[PDB]
DNA sequence: TGCTGGCCCTCGCTGTCAAAATTGCGGCTGGGTGCGCCCCCACCCCCTTTTATAGCCCCCCTTC
RNA sequence: ACACCCAGCCGC
DNA sequence: GAAGGGGGGCTATAAAAGGGGGTGGGGGCGAATTTTGACAGCGAGGGCCAGCA
């Protein structure tokens, strides 16, 4: 609960995706994500 | 208790040659699917002439309780059906005659004449004689006659029902003769055709009763008509 | 459209009824009046759009409320986009 | 006849199938008069308000 | 020589025909004047570079219609004929094209509106009926069909039970025209009643299963 | 005796596809309802006939 | 005196 | 030929007789997205073998 009461706060969907879709694609392992980045 | 089995949504269900292989098989009895094809019948009959559900329940009442009664296999459902009707309309006071449920039926006026004397004398109850006074509203109305012409056809039929013009003549003929009175008296006439249509009597009736109710004519008026 | 279909199905199905058997038939018992009277009240009666997988909610109870309630339930539209469907594009 | 039998034995299976399981794919669902698919036993367990 | 050849002696002199689109005015005013022999003047007249063609109509068939010519090499038109002695001919090819317009620049929509009302004099409204019918389901004794059906049943009458050896013969008899037979077919030609011609047959026809259609009797004694 | 390339017989990465599940919490209100059909058997009604009774109605005849 | 189905509406 | 008139048939009441036909009853004929998972193809591989040297 003190992880999913910051989730109802934020918005939703040159920066990689954040937010409640950034949430949903990280608790689901999500084998193709929208757009996965590195950082060289 | 039942169910029905409804069309397949999924591809997977259908055989070779389709047919979906599962299917309502719509036993339920035989007795069932009479009454159900007699409520049917009834239905469809009773909104022909725009009758109140009212009636029609009662008509499944008495249908019911007459296929339940086990004495009339030998006649055909739909005379029972339409009998049932003309007991029902009796019973509620507004009565309709042989022919307007011949009208709407497919069935002779001889049989639907035996089959409710077979009613009447199986089931064991009593109906009220009709009085000319029940069919003057439905007459006047269809007819497309105001207030006025309907008090003093309704009195004009009564009076004579009373002061004994008509020995054994039929209400429906003296009712039709009241309308014939109520109408040529005033500024609309309708014609003897117009009546015998709207009444279901022969013109030859109109104009015996005509002739035989032209005596004593201001007697039978009410007290004021605007002649 | 479709019910006059029906009806007309009924009567061929009846017409057929009494003329397999050799007789002419009555036109008058042949037109089912229960049909048009009774599937269109159906229809605005329940809101369901159909002979019972159709569109549901077409017919509402009017909103009668105030006057500008009124205006506004009978001047309103409706989308068919499933409205449980989480999308974002079409409402916007 | 055998075929009696196999539509009837069939039949059965289908409803007794609709009796545990509903909204499986292919089979159409058991359904009473005038529409309202029945609530099974996977309509009564499983879902929000199962 | 044959009923299929078509002429083609139009196609080799070059003959030179003219496809022009009219509107549907001076067509009506053509057919009424049912061939008299003249309709109208048809008037050409050509420039240092350029052409002008018209038509003029004919002052009794009233009681001017510029040409604009068109392109035409985009397609080739030729033009054949049927008649009735089924001798098919070619008259020509269409060398030239053109279309016919009015001269009448505001009034002709006026024309145009009293051909709407030509056009919509047969599409047909609902009406308001102010009194609801009163002839429907009219209170009738018996129906029509009813006492036409009861009355063709007195005369034609009731199949009389008939001796064994005059529907022996019948049955036999029909037996020669064709092999099978379905019972209902029986009983309306050889006129008998059901239970009485089916007591007949049960002694020498007997009943073969055929999936095909139903269960059916046989009319051979073996 | 060691070496060689043919196909046999086994495995499996992979594309696409089929199967199957889920898709916020609480709540107040009003309204509607509750396939497709033919054939073969028993059982009953009407087919006749007679006659009294009378109102009703069809049909033909007659009038002008 | 219900039970499904549908619709509308409230707070976040 | 439209309209009014007359004569006659229809309706129900009982009852008997036999049989044909009508009727009802039973039975047979045919607007959105994920992960787990398998089907089916293509392809390479170790093995098995007759022939080469």
């Amino acid at each position: 609960q003190s992880l999913g009461e910051p989730a109802t706060q934020m918005t939703l969907n040159k920066n990689v995706t954040l937010g409640v879709p950034r949430l949903k694609e990280l608790i689901n392992i999500s084998k193709k994500p929208k757009t996965p980045s590195l950082t060289v | 208790l039942s169910t029905m089995i409804g069309k397949g949504t999924g591809a997977a269900s259908f055989d070779e040659f389709g047919n979906s292989k599962y299917q309502n098989r719509r036993t339920m009895s035989s007795s069932d699917r009479a009454m159900m094809n007699a409520f049917k019948e009834i239905t469809t009959m009773a909104d022909r002439i725009n009758l109140p559900r009212n009636i029609v329940d009662r008509t499944n009442n008495l249908f019911k309780q007459v296929y339940e009664q086990k004495s009339l296999k030998g006649r055909a459902n739909d005379a029972i059906a339409s009998a049932c009707l003309y007991i029902a309309c009796r019973q509620e006071g507004v009565p309709r005659t042989f022919k307007e449920i011949c009208a709407v039926s497919r069935i002779s006026k001889k049989e639907i004449g035996r089959c409710f004397k077979l009613i009447l004398k199986a089931l064991e109850t009593s109906v009220d004689l009709i009085t000319t006074g029940d069919f003057m509203s439905r007459f006047c109305s269809n007819l497309c006659l105001p207030k006025q012409v309907q008090m003093a056809a309704t009195h004009i039929a009564r009076k004579a029902v009373e002061l004994d013009l008509v020995p054994g003549r039929s209400p429906i003929s003296v009712a039709a003769a009241a309308i014939y009175m109520a109408s040529q008296a005033s500024a609309e006439k309708r014609t003897q055709k117009e009546i015998g249509d709207i009444a279901g009597v022969a013109d030859v009736t109109i104009r015996q009763s005509y002739r035989l109710i032209y005596p004593r004519a201001p007697d039978l008026f009410p007290t004021d008509f605007k002649f | 459209r479709g019910m006059f279909k029906n009806l007309l199905k009924e009567v061929r199905i009846y017409a057929q009824k009494f003329i397999d058997r050799g007789k002419d038939f009555n036109l008058e018992l042949a037109i089912k009046t229960r049909i048009i009277s009774d599937g269109l009240k159906y229809s605005l009666a329940t809101g369901n759009w159909g002979d019972q997988q159709a569109r549901a909610g077409v017919s509402q109870v009017l909103n009668r409320l105030t006057f500008a309630s009124t205006l506004s339930h009978l001047r309103r539209l409706n989308s068919p986009i499933g409205r449980d469907g989480k999308l974002a594009k079409p409402r916007q | 006849a055998a075929h009696v039998i196999a539509e009837d034995v069939k039949l059965l299976q289908f409803h007794v199938a609709t009796m545990v399981d509903n909204e499986l794919p292919g089979l159409p669902r058991a359904m009473q008069k005038s529409g309202r698919p029945l609530k099974s036993l996977k309509q009564r367990l499983k879902g929000k308000e199962g | 020589a044959e009923r299929g050849e078509l002429d083609l002696t139009g196609a080799k002199q070059n003959t030179g025909v003219w496809l022009v689109k009219v509107p549907k005015y001076l067509s009506q005013q053509w057919a009424k004047a049912s061939g008299r022999g003249e309709v109208g003047k048809l008037r050409i007249a050509k420039t240092q570079g350029r052409t002008e063609v018209s038509f003029t109509l004919n002052e009794d068939l009233a009681n001017e219609h510029p040409f604009v010519l068109q392109s035409v090499g985009g397609q080739t038109l030729t033009v054949f004929t049927e008649s009735s002695s089924d001798k098919l001919s070619l008259e020509g090819i269409v060398v030239q094209r053109a279309e016919c317009r009015p001269a009448a620049s505001e009034n002709y929509m006026r024309l145009k509106r009293l051909q709407i009302e030509e056009s919509s004099k047969p599409v047909r409204l609902s009406q308001q009926l102010d009194k609801v019918v009163t002839t429907n389901y009219k209170p009738v004794a018996n129906h029509q069909y009813n006492i036409e059906y009861e009355r063709k049943k007195k005369e034609d009458g009731k199949r009389a039970r008939a001796d064994k050896q005059h529907v022996l013969d019948m049955l036999f008899s029909a037996f020669e025209k064709h092999q099978y037979y379905n019972l209902k077919d029986l009983v309306d030609i050889t006129k008998q009643p059901v239970v009485y011609l089916k007591e007949i047959l049960k002694e020498i026809g007997v009943q073969n299963v055929k999936g095909i259609h139903k269960n059916t009797w046989e009319l051979k004694p073996e």
